[PDB]
């Protein structure tokens, strides 16, 4: 939901391409939706990676 | 993406570089630096057919040779290389 | 509370997960052990990893390795890569980043398809 | 190399927010640099950045007028003092309120400041430059009076020429005259009527008719006539005139009293001058579009000072002469990338604002700006001819500058339209290869042609740094699709080789000898790769050595913050030893190459009015709001135009909007020197240039315990033999010792000395005379030593051209600036003295 | 004195001495509190914590023994006349001296007490007062006591003026009397007696908040409260024993406190000052005791070496705050809670210090080019068992670092009521300490609470591990400290040995921590997992170079390729990082016995010092020693570096501290303490020195003298073409000035207006500008060719503005047609002189290069002058056939050496 995309965004876990964004106003460009994903070092994705069973710790 | 390219025109005088050069008490360039007159001998002068003599023509060389002094073999090959431009044009 | 990483390897289509854990100093592959899991020529492609760091560093762990696809080729290469990526990832986790980055250093100077698996794209000479 | 990096002087900015100041010699420029103060000689062109540096940015800087002390107030008044002539710290003090006037007495003892609605007179400091017999006190400084009689904001301070008086100008519209002690006919007036507060009250020359100069554009004299009724006289008003610049308000006034002329810039950047007891305008003109900050006046009244806050804007006027003295300009975006020339005297820096500008490391200077991009400038680069740049753009355009004639010969586009964000050039200059964020192909121009050579293409992603290998056989790509690419062009295959990483590729570095590549991923670790064999050989993870953090706006710990552990951009030295690498975070991390170790970790900006320059914010700031630098304070400004915000929402790169408050810290491009000895970096306050402290540090090659200075000079001039002298001068590396013996030696027995000296003292020895060429007068002495030393040893640097090639390039810039300075004038002055002679 | 260190601050240093403090209320809000250090004093203010208001300027001759704070100002009292030392009355204001008092001259005696009131200042020395008059600071009379006895005239207690009562001091005598005397007419004008007269001296003696009611303590036992004027006991408390008498007695102004109920008043605080512990009396019913707050400071102990005791109490003026001050360099203030009632107080401010002499300092490492540098943080190990960190920008940021819970480990014991001490319960005193903030993680080091000192890393490695290793006196482990959390880090590294730790070392990295033990044995440690890692050496000949001997001095050299260990019993060894096998040794063995070293990274210079009195310093690349240095008479006591590398500070116990120049070899200078130095560190930039005095709590930091002003001092003590000076800057725009001054003319010009103010202001000096330097250019070079050296002119013209040497130039002439009246042939003849002698090429070929270009008609239409262009041409073209064969060899030589393969 945008309620937690929000929350997330303000947290840090979402980046938009190689710069982290910490701001949630940033204008997202038609070919910058295919750059905006996570973190590096992100509990969110190591969420998704333990829910897929794809977990690598390396 | 950035905008279509149009074409935008620069007029440049024969000063020097430090005319192009910023506000400061003194120059950055040496002594030697300071001469250079920001258009090449190119844009100062080129001989083209444009600005030639009547008499004359200018070859590809850039040499005055004059129509009366060139030969028959010389005026029958000039002929042929510009025809052979206009073929390739 | 238990101390516990998870690592996978890859190799053409031949999966590697390996779990290390606190331990006595075991490495099982499939439930049987590493000794017994390969052709018998390439159990040398297998000790790689342990030969290189020595034995010392697997003295405390104890890996557990499921593997599933490829050939035996691929499979043995998969099992190495998951033996040497699950070490270093268990000395980042519970011990200094200083033995992190000698392992990492000394199985790089060695061979890096034991930590970064690198595919065959196709791409001849266009 | 020896890395030993201390800070030498900040440079690509020339002035931020603060005031300005001459010397009393009338020479040196003192100008606030975000929280240091940096020195412009203007008789010879040169530049200097004083050592301390201020927690937030600077508001005052006052000197005394022997010429000596110089102290700089912060903002939320901490006060340094230092010493002018041995650049050196002297004392720190905190005045506990914003200081908002600050006076020295022209007497020297005394200087008054006035924090926000108070008023303190001061004593100077007794200092250990000026007696004899003294040292550092605790608490130096004495308070003589406080005044609190005053109702609004004290704008302004003004000494008298005897120093016994002075005026402070205000906020709440009126200006009164203070004492030092309780004079005889004397009562503390007040001076009111005005309509929008004063900016400046000044004295008169002989000490009657003071002025005031108002904030509407109202000038007032005040003399002690007598009441219209008439022992009973009374300070009041025999005239008043206004400067009628029509739709601003002044901001800043000076007057000269000396002189009796008064200068006055206004909102609309349009001052004036005007010779003042009969108010005739001298002139006005207009030195910004936005407008006018702080102006200062010369002691000599020749020179007027003047700077913008809002861009850099600092500009000299000589106004008899209508000529500028300076006029310079800082970046008012982000530095998004730069490079040095490969001489080395003079670096160039690409902005956000569209400018790229070539600074001078010597005299701080910009001496050119190129302005032909209307989008921002990414990434620059030179050849190794050093008179060409190719600087990329947002605007879609690979501009090509040649920097003899000052033009672009070329420019570059793509056919569908690009963006490019980076650009390497092979170095024979003739090959121009680009890389952009909307396509992931790879483009290549060239430079003698003009036309698209070829799109490069095998990347799964934008391709986001390039690096042309520097003997100019590989382009190498790095790309986010955790790749990289060992292009082979120049061959009859045209090849690629991947190199698959674990993360996208941030930043590729070359080795000078082309052997070895780092590529910088988003992990945070450097992989130092082979080239020939694609082979990884090297790694470090260096996310702890480079994470420091926590910005406003930023809900994690400092340690948890994921996007400042990375690094943006890598750079080999000139030797090849040692990595030195830059990220968006406070720390410049210096890696040795071989050893794999961090060699040493600086820190930019000590400056806490930037953003993320401590890990650990404290809790003082915390209001129940959010943070106390977080609250929009616009509405409590005085000026529209200062109030209105024309933001955009959600604008990370620039728009002329540009709130701007608390910018963040981020280095986005670093360079070595190519002469060694220095690198500098482009920080979001400046362009700070690190070098090595040879001169302040002991620091023997391999001694004995019988070589002393004294055995050196004793073996020079008693014994006579030189070789020794010199050995022992050079193992000692002291530079005095090393100037003495190397004046001292003959120039007969040069060629003995050298024909006899060591190899493994030859480099050091090359090094020694290219700056001993640069910089004394003693050029044929120095031209003979280089003659000799490379006659004897010609076929070892020849032989190894890769451990000696720093030394070789600084002794050829010492002989090209010997052979561009006065050969060429000796050579014309004989031409001209022969046709002349000739008729 | 010294020639380089100059004195600054004893910092770490609070209340020392026996002097107690002064309070006075400013305003309604602030109270400062004042005490001494011994040369000076110190203003703290209590609204805002306890920070460091002012200290006192200019350092007194001798000790301060009383003080007190009237409205803003404070006077001190100095000197004990009946040893040597000279004595005086200062008044001190805003920390600077701005007046002193006429003390008589047949003042033989110490000056116990001051007290200000009325118009009176009156000072109880020890059998006499003296008084003074404030507002014009006068001498006025002097009060004699008299008795009978020897013994019975002294005054001890002291006097205090009872609030309502006109021009009268009550003083206490060594007898049990109290007398009051009017100190107007210097008249005794009564004396009151000791109720039962046993109770032998009056200790002390405190007005009450009631009318005419004071307080005298005797030393038999008793406080008495007495009205002053009916000579009548109110109350009568058995308040000591003969051996604990009551020394320091304070009332609550408050109006509450006492009764069981909180809403009473009444209440008394005491102290004596062989205890710890105050004591507070509710007075109402007949006087009963309410609580005892126990150990509020250390216990005074004659056979510990730790200091203690009470010096004052003092209830704030209206307040439920007490401020206490201790003999064991502290001050505490405590409150009373309101809405449950608390008997005894909690506490609310504390500032402290060592209770004993600094054993060892180190001046912590730069935060690498931050705010903190190099010199902000002291690292400072006590004899009192505990290790400070000392600030010297504010001095109210110090605090030590914590060992624990400490203090609620005593009170859960019965170490605060009455087994070992406080002091025991810490780790032993620190012999050295080594430290490195590379991992050093700041606040959120580890988050979450930590064992300490044991005997998880992905979160280490994110954040940041220990910073400090610390060798403790006897103990066989090494501990360790966070820095930046300010407390004790997790660990303990055994020696291996067994024996106890004789050094300790860090890694430049800040991972491995080397101990080294008494018995030979050299750890290694990883101080993330706090591991063992290497053994020097493991398990010449690869396994055996073990010392015989102690370990003094291991240090690891920055890159992690060596480490070199120094021996007690001889040699230096140097071992190999990763392998851990001795690579190469140097020994020293039959003459020395090495007592410490010192490392200078950036430098690669290794400093040992000897037991033979000398210090050898040995280049670690090379191994071999290169400067020795002999000036030692006693034990070096601690030496250190410069962060030059240029000098080498050794205090020994002969107490002399002497500096070694390491470039010259020599002396510099070598001052002599009033007590021997302990312990020596350097900042880490070059300003500060702090020494760790024997016998003194608290550092003394000297400054620098040479960064600020250059000391001559080097004595060695027992007890061919040139150029010019000329900027480049100013002849290279001489010759391009017209260009340069047409890109300085702005674009559009200034819109002057139309009726245009002719005849402007003169600026500059004189109508020209101020750089010409002032007393005619034509006049000198005619004269500088009427004689034959035209120097004059040269060094006039170069020394010029190019505007004005354009100028300068440009107004040259022929004039009246003779050799001797025109410029430009002396103009040309002048260059060709320089020319000839060799002196200023650059600036020659400028000049003729401008002057041939604006005055080519002339001399071409001319003749008298073309022979002087010719011999000049001759001269130019010798020297420019030379210089042009010369700069084209190495140019063209050295563009063939840079790439030799075309």
């Amino acid at each position: 939901t945008v309620q937690a995309a929000t929350k997330l965004i303000e947290q840090g876990h979402v980046r938009v391409g190689v710069e982290e964004v910490r701001d949630p106003a940033f204008l997202v460009t038609r070919n910058m939706e295919d750059f905006v994903t996570w973190t590096v070092g992100s509990k969110i994705k190591q969420n998704i990676m333990k829910y897929r069973d794809k977990l690598d710790d390396f | 993406k950035p905008k279509p390219p149009a074409p935008t025109l620069t007029v440049v005088s024969d000063v020097a570089t430090v005319a192009m050069e910023d506000a400061q008490p003194a120059t950055a360039q040496g002594v030697a630096g300071g001469e250079t007159s920001m258009i090449a001998p190119q844009e100062v002068y080129a001989p083209s057919k444009d600005t030639a003599e009547k008499g004359e023509v200018v070859t590809k060389a850039g040499i005055p040779i004059a129509k009366q002094e060139m030969s028959r073999e010389e005026k029958l090959r000039r002929r042929r290389r510009e025809k052979e431009r206009i073929r390739k044009a | 509370s238990v101390q516990a990483v998870q690592v996978f390897g890859k190799k053409k289509n031949a999966t590697a997960v390996a779990r290390c854990v606190q331990g006595k100093g075991l490495i099982k592959v499939n439930g049987k052990p590493l000794k017994l899991f390969a052709p018998e020529i390439l159990r040398a492609k297998l000790y790689e990893p342990i030969l290189i760091l020595g034995t010392d560093k697997f003295a405390d762990v104890d890996i557990r390795i499921r593997v599933a696809g490829g050939g035996h080729t691929s499979q043995v290469y998969a099992v190495r890569q998951a033996i040497a990526k699950s070490i270093v990832a268990y000395y980042a986790k519970y011990v200094d980043e200083h033995s992190k980055n000698l392992l990492k250093q000394e199985l790089i100077q060695f061979d890096r398809s034991l930590l970064v698996a690198d595919p065959r794209r196709c791409e001849p000479k266009k | 190399m020896k890395t030993n990096f201390k800070f030498s002087n900040l440079l690509g900015t020339v002035y931020c927010r603060g005031n300005l100041l001459f010397s009393p010699d009338g020479t040196h420029l003192f100008s606030p640099v975000g929280n240091r103060v940096t020195v412009f000689n203007l008789v010879e062109n040169k530049s200097y950045t004083f050592p301390f540096a201020h927690r937030k940015n600077i508001s005052r800087i006052g000197l005394t007028p022997q010429g000596n002390l110089l102290l700089s107030i912060d903002e939320d008044g901490q006060a340094i003092l230092t010493n002018v002539p041995r650049r050196v710290v002297l004392y720190h003090f905190s005045f506990k309120s914003p200081v908002t006037a600050l006076a020295f007495s022209p007497s020297g003892r005394h200087f008054v400041v006035g924090l926000k609605r108070k008023i303190e007179v001061w004593h100077v400091p007794s200092t250990p430059d000026t007696n004899e017999d003294g040292d550092l006190e605790f608490a130096p400084f004495v308070r003589h009076h406080t005044h609190m009689q005053h109702f609004d904001d004290v704008r302004h301070l003004e000494w008298s020429s005897d120093s016994r008086f002075f005026l402070s100008a205000s906020k709440d519209l009126t200006a009164r005259i203070w004492s030092l002690d309780t004079e005889e006919g004397f009562v503390p007036t007040v001076l009111s009527g005005h309509r929008q507060g004063v900016v400046g009250a000044y004295f008169s020359k002989d000490q009657e008719t003071i002025y005031t100069v108002s904030k509407d554009g109202a000038v007032f004299e005040w003399k002690y006539v007598a009441k219209p009724g008439h022992e009973d006289m009374q300070w009041r008003i025999v005239n008043k005139h206004f400067f009628m610049q029509n739709a601003a308000t002044l901001r800043c006034a000076a007057y000269h009293a000396e002189s009796n002329l008064l200068v006055a810039g206004f909102s609309n950047g349009i001052f004036g001058l005007y010779e003042m007891p009969d108010f005739n305008l001298i002139h006005t003109l207009s030195i910004s579009q936005n407008e006018i900050d702080f102006v200062t006046i010369n002691k000599s009244g020749e020179w007027l000072a003047f700077g913008a806050s809002k861009l850099g804007q600092l500009l000299v006027w000589e106004w008899q002469s209508e000529s500028y003295i300076l006029k310079q300009q800082g970046h008012f975006d982000a530095m998004n990338s730069l490079v040095y020339s490969p001489d080395g005297q003079r670096i160039v820096t690409a902005a956000d604002d569209g400018k790229i500008k070539v600074w001078d490391v010597e005299s701080g200077f910009c001496i050119v700006t190129f302005t032909e991009h209307t989008s921002g400038v990414t990434a620059c680069e030179f050849a190794k001819k050093g008179s060409v740049l190719f600087t990329a753009s947002l605007d879609g355009s690979v501009r090509a500058w040649d920097l003899i004639r000052y033009r672009n010969f070329r420019t570059f586009t793509a056919p569908e339209r690009l963006s490019f964000t980076c650009m390497a050039v092979d170095p024979s200059g003739e090959v121009i290869a680009a890389g952009s964020i909307d396509s992931f192909d790879i483009h290549i121009w060239s430079v003698q042609t003009g036309q698209l050579l070829d799109r490069l293409s095998g990347h799964e992603g934008p391709v986001s740094s390039l690096a042309f290998a520097p003997d100019g056989s590989v382009l190498v790509s790095g790309s986010w699709d955790r790749t990289a690419r060992i292009w082979s062009i120049f061959s009859r295959t045209q090849t690629s080789e991947p190199l698959q990483l674990q993360s996208d590729v941030l930043d590729v570095a070359f080795r000078p000898d082309s052997k070895q590549i780092a590529i910088s991923t988003l992990d945070g670790q450097l992989t130092f790769w082979s080239v020939s064999e694609a082979q990884q050989v090297s790694g470090v993870d260096g996310r702890r050595d480079v994470s420091g953090g926590r910005r406003i706006t930023d809900r994690r710990t400092a340690a948890n913050v994921a996007g400042t552990k990375n690094f943006n951009t890598i750079r080999y030295s000139m030797d090849g030893t040692c990595l030195l690498a830059g990220g968006n975070s406070k720390y410049i991390c210096l890696y040795s190459t071989t050893t794999m170790v961090l060699l040493k970790k600086f820190t930019v900006s000590v400056n806490l009015s930037l953003s993320g320059t401590q890990e650990f914010l404290n809790s003082k700031l915390m209001t129940e709001a959010g943070p106390v630098g977080l609250l929009d304070d616009q509405g409590e400004a005085s000026d529209l135009e200062d109030r209105i915000d024309r933001s955009l929402p959600g604008s990370k790169r620039g728009d002329p909007g540009a709130r701007k408050k608390f910018p963040e810290v981020r280095v986005s491009g670093v360079a070595f020197s190519p002469t060694g000895n220095s690198f500098c970096a482009a920080s979001t306050e400046g362009l700070l240039v690190y070098s090595l402290d040879n001169t302040v540090q002991f620091d023997p090659f391999d001694l004995n315990m019988e070589i002393t200075p004294a055995s050196t000079l004793a073996v020079l001039e008693k014994e006579k033999d030189y070789l020794k002298a010199l050995v022992m001068a050079f193992r000692l590396n002291e530079a005095g010792l090393i100037t003495r013996v190397y004046q001292a030696i003959p120039y007969t027995d040069i060629g003995l000395v050298v024909e006899q000296f060591p190899t493994v003292y030859v480099p050091r020895l090359l090094r020694f005379v290219a700056a001993q060429t640069e910089q004394s007068p003693h050029m044929e002495f120095c031209l003979l030593w280089i003659r000799a030393l490379i006659d004897k040893h010609g076929p070892w640097l020849a032989a190894n051209r890769g451990k000696v090639d720093v030394e070789l390039r600084v002794v050829a810039r010492a002989v090209a600036k010997m052979r561009d300075e006065i050969r060429r004038l000796a050579d014309e002055n004989v031409y001209m003295v022969d046709y002349l002679l000739n008729q | 004195g010294s020639a380089i260190f100059a004195p600054y601050r004893t910092i770490g240093l609070i209340s020392p001495t026996g002097v107690p403090f002064t309070s006075i209320p400013l305003g309604k809000t602030t109270f400062q509190i004042t005490t001494s250090v011994g040369r000076a004093l110190q203003t703290y203010d209590l609204k805002r914590g306890l920070n460091l208001v002012f200290v006192t300027r200019p350092q007194t001759p001798s000790d301060i023994t009383a003080t007190h704070a009237w409205k803003e100002r404070v006077y001190a009292a100095f000197g004990d006349p009946r040893n040597g030392e000279p004595q005086g009355l200062w008044v001190f204001q805003r920390g600077k001296k701005v007046a002193e008092l006429p003390l008589p001259s047949d003042l033989d005696q110490p000056i116990k007490q001051i007290l200000i009131f009325g118009g009176w200042i009156v000072a109880c020395a020890l059998t006499r007062i003296e008084v003074w008059k404030a507002a014009t600071l006068e001498h006025y009379t002097t009060i004699f006591p008299a008795a009978s006895k020897k013994g019975d005239n002294e005054l001890t207690g002291g006097a205090i003026n009872m609030p309502t009562f006109l021009n009268k001091i009550f003083v206490g005598r060594k007898d049990g009397w109290v007398e009051i005397w009017n100190v107007s007419t210097g008249k005794l004008i009564y004396t009151l007696l000791p109720p039962s007269p046993d109770c032998g001296a009056v200790t002390c003696l405190q007005p009450t908040p009631a009318l005419s009611l004071l307080a005298i303590a005797y030393s038999g036992g008793p406080l008495v409260i007495q009205n002053v004027l009916t000579d009548k006991t109110v109350l009568l408390l058995e308040a000591g024993t003969d051996d604990a008498p009551v020394t320091s007695i304070s009332f609550r102004t408050d109006g509450l406190g006492a009764g069981q109920d909180g809403r009473k008043d009444g209440v008394m605080a005491t102290a004596t000052s062989v205890s710890g512990d105050v004591t507070f009396w509710d007075l109402n019913k007949g006087g009963r005791i309410m609580g005892v707050l126990r150990s509020a400071h250390n216990p005074p102990s004659r056979h510990n070496i730790v200091r203690g005791g009470i010096s004052k109490i003092e209830f704030l003026a209206g307040q439920p705050v007490i401020v206490t001050s201790g003999l064991d360099n502290s001050l505490k203030t405590w409150i009373f809670d309101e809405s449950p009632f608390s008997p005894v107080p909690r506490i609310l401010h504390q500032r402290s210090g060592h209770a004993a002499p600094v054993r060892c300092l180190h001046f912590l490492p730069s935060d690498f080019d931050g705010a903190e540098g190099g010199n902000k943080w002291l690292l400072s190990g006590g004899k009192d068992r505990s290790l400070w960190g000392w600030s010297l920008r504010r001095d109210g940021q110090s605090a030590e670092l914590s060992q624990g819970a400490i203090r609620k480990k005593a009170r859960k014991m019965g170490l605060l009521a009455g087994t070992t001490t406080l002091e025991d319960l810490k780790a032993p005193e620190i012999t050295c300490i080594a430290s490195s903030l590379n991992r050093d993680g700041g606040m959120g080091a580890i988050p979450g609470k930590q064992m300490i000192w044991d005997k998880n890393a992905e979160l280490s490695g994110n954040t940041g591990w220990e910073s400090v290793v610390t060798a403790h006196k006897d103990d066989p482990y090494a501990r360790t400290w966070f820095w930046g959390r300010r407390r004790a880090g997790r660990w303990a590294f055994k020696t291996g040995d067994g024996e106890p730790v004789s050094t300790v070392a860090i890694s430049s990295c800040g991972t491995f921590a080397l101990v080294g033990s008494t018995g030979g044995s050299i750890d290694m440690f990883n101080l993330q997992s706090g591991r063992h890692r290497q053994r020097f050496p493991s398990r010449f000949a690869p396994g055996t170079g073990r010392h015989t001997n102690a370990v003094t001095g291991i240090v690891v050299d920055p890159l992690n390729r060596h480490v070199v260990s120094c021996s007690l019993d001889g040699k230096v060894k140097f071992w190999d990082f990763i392998t851990g096998n001795l690579v190469d040794e140097i020994d020293w063995a039959p003459m020395t016995k090495i007592i410490g070293c010192r490392y200078h990274p950036g430098n690669d210079l290794i400093a040992f010092a000897c037991d033979d009195r000398s210090i050898r310093v040995v280049d670690i690349e090379t191994k071999n020693t290169i400067r020795e240095f002999w000036g030692c008479r006693g034990d070096i006591n601690d030496f250190c570096f410069s962060p030059d590398g240029r000098w080498i500070v050794a205090a020994s116990q002969d107490s002399i501290i002497r500096v070694w120049d390491l470039p010259t070899a020599h002396l510099i200078d070598a001052f002599r303490l009033e007590q021997p130095c302990t312990a020596l560190a350097f900042s880490h930039t070059g300003e500060y020195l702090a020494g760790a005095m024997e016998g003194s709590l608290g550092v003394q930091i000297w400054t620098n003298r040479t960064l600020f002003r250059h000391v001559p001092t080097r004595q060695i003590s027992e007890s061919m073409m040139t150029l010019s000076l000329v900027p480049r800057s100013r002849w290279q725009t001489l010759l391009h000035i017209d260009i340069i001054k047409a890109r300085n003319k702005p674009k559009e010009p200034p819109k002057a207006p139309e009726k245009a103010p002719f005849f402007l202001p003169p600026v500059g000096q004189n109508g020209i500008s101020s750089l010409i330097p002032q007393e005619t250019f034509t006049s000198k070079l005619l004269v500088g060719g009427a004689k034959g050296d035209y120097t004059d002119f040269i060094e006039h013209l170069k020394a010029l503005p190019p505007a004005a040497a354009d100028l300068e130039l440009r107004s040259l002439s022929i004039g009246n047609g003779d050799e001797a009246t025109n410029e430009l042939l002396h103009f040309i003849r002048a260059l060709t002189s320089r020319l000839v002698a060799r002196r200023d090429y650059e600036l020659t070929q400028a000049w003729m290069t401008v002057f041939l270009r604006l005055h080519f008609d002339l001399i071409m239409e001319n003749e008298e002058l073309l022979q002087a262009l010719g011999e000049w041409r001759e001269h130019q073209a010798r020297e420019r056939d030379r210089l042009s064969e010369l700069v084209g060899y190495c140019g063209g030589v050295v563009s063939f050496l840079r790439s030799p393969r075309t």
